[PDB]
């Protein structure tokens, strides 16, 4: 879940 | 009531209506009767407008952080259908103008969706707007939605039940202290809730059936439902 992962840590 | 109450209370607050729903994209299908397909596409900007502002405002909720990572996630993915139909009825109680609900209906059949479905959303859009729901309660209910402990993939449920407790003890205050003649209006709150969780069904049959008809949807709103 690369996407989220990313919208999570910034 | 309380000081720590009080904290918690204006910090979901400040986050939950920093997120921004530009209304530009809903006024383009009010003033216009598109193309399904342009409808869609429309749709689809609207849901990504949901996912991030669901994750934006998930981020800042008080103890998210110290979650272990793979359960940040699974609330995220667990909570989004719940999470956007609550904020869908927010905007449709507040940010629409007045006497356009049925053209809006109009609108939403000719996106390739099915009546089985619309019928409900708008029901539940307007049993909200019978509540007259507060900023507070459309803060509080989103925060609880998403910090439900009984998701699936969750390993450590306890964790989440501390972090959704102290929205449920304030949320129940807030009931007493607006409407202190009205004791049952918590219980009616939960009752939206109930009927919020019918939507994860409805959701995903509305997308098996996109699907079929040939729609494509965004990588992102693939990964937030799993569609593989
Ligand atoms: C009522 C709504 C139209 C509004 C609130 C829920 C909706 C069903 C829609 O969301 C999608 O799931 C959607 C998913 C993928 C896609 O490409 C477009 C929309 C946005
Ligand atoms: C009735 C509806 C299906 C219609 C108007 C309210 C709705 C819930 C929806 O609005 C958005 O989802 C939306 C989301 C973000 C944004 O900036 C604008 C609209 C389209």
């Amino acid at each position: 879940n690369a996407l989220l992962r990313y919208l999570l840590d910034k | 009531l309380t000081p720590d109450q009080q904290t918690l209370l204006h910090f979901i607050m400040d986050s939950y209506n920093k997120q921004r729903m530009p209304q530009e994209i809903t006024n383009k299908i009010l003033k216009e009767e598109f193309s399904a397909e342009e409808n869609f596409l429309i749709l689809t900007e609207m849901a990504t407008n949901h996912v991030q502002v669901l994750v934006e405002f998930t981020k800042k909720l008080p103890g998210f952080q110290t979650l272990d990572h793979e359960d940040q996630i699974a609330l995220l993915k667990g909570s989004a259908v719940e999470a956007m139909f609550l904020r869908s009825a927010e905007i449709f109680n507040k940010k629409l103008p007045s006497g356009h609900s049925d053209l809006l209906e109009e609108r939403i059949r000719n996106s390739g969706i099915s009546d089985e479905y619309i019928t409900p959303m708008f029901s539940f859009y307007k049993s909200i707007g019978e509540l007259k729901m507060t900023q507070e309660e459309y803060a509080l209910l989103t925060a609880i939605v998403i910090l439900s402990p009984d998701r699936q993939y969750i390993k450590d449920r306890e964790a989440v039940e501390k972090l959704q407790e102290p929205l449920l003890d304030v949320l129940q205050k807030l009931c007493k202290i607006h409407q202190p003649e009205n004791p049952q209006h918590f219980a009616c709150l939960l009752g939206r809730l109930t009927e919020l969780r019918t939507f994860n069904h409805h959701h995903a049959e509305m997308l098996m059936s996109w699907r079929v008809n040939d729609h494509k949807f965004t990588p992102l709103l693939c990964e937030i439902w799993d569609v593989q």
